[PDB]
RNA sequence: AGGAGUGGAGCCUGCGGCUUAAUUUGACUCAACACGGGAAACCUCACCCGGCCCGGACACGGACAGGAUUGACAGAUUGAUAGCUCUUUCUCGAUUCCGUGGGUGGUGGUGCAUGGCCGUUCUUAGUUGGUGGAGCGAUUUGUCUGGUUAAUUCCGAUAACGA
RNA sequence: CAGCCACCCGAGAUUGAGCAAUAACAGGUCUGUGAUGCCCUUAGAUGUCCGGGGCUGCACGCGCGCUACACUGACUGGCUCAGCGUGUGCCUACCCUACGCCGGCAGGCGCGGGUAACCCGUUGAACCCCAUUCGUGAUGGGGAUCGGGGAUUGCAAUUAUUCCCCAUGAACGAGGAAUUCCCAGUAAGUGCGGGUCAUAAGCUUGCGUUGAUUAAGUCCCUGCCCUUUGUACACACCGCCCGU
């Protein structure tokens, strides 16, 4: 599971949020 | 035992298309990337071009004899009349059903698409190509399916040249959600001879012999020691 | 299905003198283009190699009208289990190797 | 202020309105309606007056030299040289069968899970990075006042330059 | 400047099509495809077997189709015409066709050629023409059914296949509301060939043949695009929204 590709498919979904908590993480310690 | 030279030239078409595909079906995890029938007197030579040849070998030759035999004993030839070679293809790199191979091996497994991608279209482009573009569509998670697509380089659409200056590889990747179908196309640079790109250019593109720095005295002077 | 058991041993000693086979589906149809003649009738020849390939143990791939076959040893295992015949009598098949 | 040929005057089809075996799936404007290259007796008819030869790698049940297979005109069948007649105890002969589904699958659902193909928005001239300007920013310039072209076609102009 | 108009010259002076930009649509296709993800009926499997009702009705509920108005429409058969193309074994049992039985020719049977620029065929029941004709238009001029001559041979055809003649007289000469397509070899007339197929077409896809009135314009209707402007719209005017 990529974290970027999570973030740009379904960021704008129901799991948007928690898409953009794992994105976060991925990057930085978010 | 005679049919007229439209129903042969169809016949000869319609076999090239079968062959094909078996061996499309067959063995495109072995890098295969096209086969190429020449007639020779009293014969049906075949040659095979594979990213991988020691796979479509094997061991002791096992997997070319026996895929041989079989399209012995389907296509109609007398006792031991197919023979099929398998050798490496020089331009591996802006080969669109190589490519389309490769990235649907990458993504069978369960992989990132867009890592797969990106790695196929940076690997034509070092391999020389003009410009690439991959589209990956299907499932992604949720009720409706997205299609991604990755362009790198200059490509054409229109008109004659995209005839023989891209090549087209539709494929279908299988995974346990469902089918996602990949497009890989290249635009092959233009090369005299090599086969690693078309003979002639782009009809909209006039070339110009270039001349050299001419920094010359008034008058030639002979010289002599 | 409705396979007579001396249809079952004629089809196979074909799969042991044969091996590596090539077919086609045809089922209704009364004459063959590549695997008649075989005095015995088509329908359960076809239906026999549908039971061999299709029981459950054997896989398959159906495509272009016809048929290409990997026999696993697993289906052998099976061969020499119930007929009790030994390996030991090799295919002919190992020739111009 | 143009017209010509129109669907109404000379070779039946598609699908809904629309008695029971008749108005039978997919397609609800352009972007459905001789369209599925679909010219329906029948193999493709599901609206159909009617049937038979029937299926299970397994979860559990009824138990072996008999637990039935398209397979007879004249007493008939519901059109039918179909044994289906509440009929012979002719006939491959261990083939199979019933209760629930994955299965060797179903032109079985879901095209609001998909791929691939098409169709269309949209036959028009449209569209987008990089670097550089502007804006806190969404974003904008480039991609334009004009003239010109079928054309974001070119001339030219010019915080845009190269594509 | 880009270019525009016209004119010589010229075979030809915006000349048929094909291909065709990301974002698009819950557009169609799961009934083209062991291309493909499972909630899930039934034994009356959406298997077979020249087998078998309809739909080939007529108060039309709609849509695509089958059709030319006069010396121009068609006959004297009195001169060499067109194609575009198709045509016979993996499957497979099904191809295109050149004389006589003879009523008056496809043709029920013998017969050869052609896997084809070789045969059909310089395309075998066709122009649009014409000493069968209209003297001013219901006559000879273009067919309301519907009957016989031998039927290509498809069990069935009627519950879709299969010829011209007796001249038996049909608002017999520019068409509710609404409208569809079209600018030169357009339209329209006309036949022919491919696909489907058993030479099965009223369908479609192509091809020639006769041959063209009107227009070289506009943004009025329907829309589209390159701007400026307004917006309380963003599911985007089929929007949003006010009132007992």
């Amino acid at each position: 599971t990529d974290p970027i590709d999570d973030f740009q498919v379904n960021w704008n979904t129901k799991h948007g949020s928690g898409v953009t908590r794992e994105l976060m993480r991925e990057l930085n310690g978010g | 035992v005679q049919i007229s030279k439209k129903r042969k030239f169809v016949a000869d078409g319609i076999f090239k298309a079968e062959l094909n595909e078996f061996l499309t079906r067959e063995l495109a995890e072995d890098g295969y990337s096209g086969v190429e029938v020449r007639v020779t007197p009293t014969r049906t030579e075949i040659i095979i071009l594979a990213t991988r040849t020691q796979n479509v070998l094997g061991e002791k030759g096992r997997r070319i004899r026996e895929l041989t035999a079989v399209v012995q004993k389907r296509f109609g030839f007398p006792e031991g009349s197919v023979e099929l070679y398998a050798e490496k293809v020089a331009t591996r790199g802006l080969c669109a059903i190589a490519q389309a191979e490769s990235l649907r091996y990458k993504l069978l497994g369960g992989l990132a698409v867009r890592r797969a991608c990106y790695g196929v279209l940076r690997f034509i482009m070092e391999s020389g190509a003009k410009g690439c573009e991959v589209v990956v569509s299907g499932k992604l998670r949720g009720q409706r399916a997205k299609s991604m697509k990755f362009v790198d380089g200059l490509m054409i659409h229109s008109g004659d040249p995209v005839n023989y200056y891209v090549d087209t590889a539709v494929r279908h990747v299988l995974l346990r959600q469902g089918v996602l179908g990949i497009k890989v196309k290249i635009m092959l640079p233009w090369d005299p001879t090599g086969k690693i790109g078309p003979k002639k250019p782009l009809p909209d593109h006039v070339s110009i012999v270039e001349p050299k720095d001419e920094i010359l005295p008034t008058t030639p002077i002979s010289e002599q020691k | 299905m409705l396979m007579p058991k001396k249809n079952r041993i004629a089809i196979y000693e074909l799969l042991f003198k044969e091996g590596v086979m090539v077919a086609k589906k045809d089922v209704h149809m009364p004459k063959h283009p590549e695997l008649a003649d075989k005095n015995v009738p088509n329908l359960h020849v076809m239906k026999a190699m549908q039971s061999l390939k299709s029981r459950g143990y054997v896989k398959e791939q159906f495509a272009w009208r016809h048929f290409y076959w990997y026999l696993t040893n697993e289906g052998i295992q099976y061969l020499r289990d119930y007929l009790h015949l030994p390996p030991e009598i090799v295919p002919a098949t190992l020739r111009r190797s």
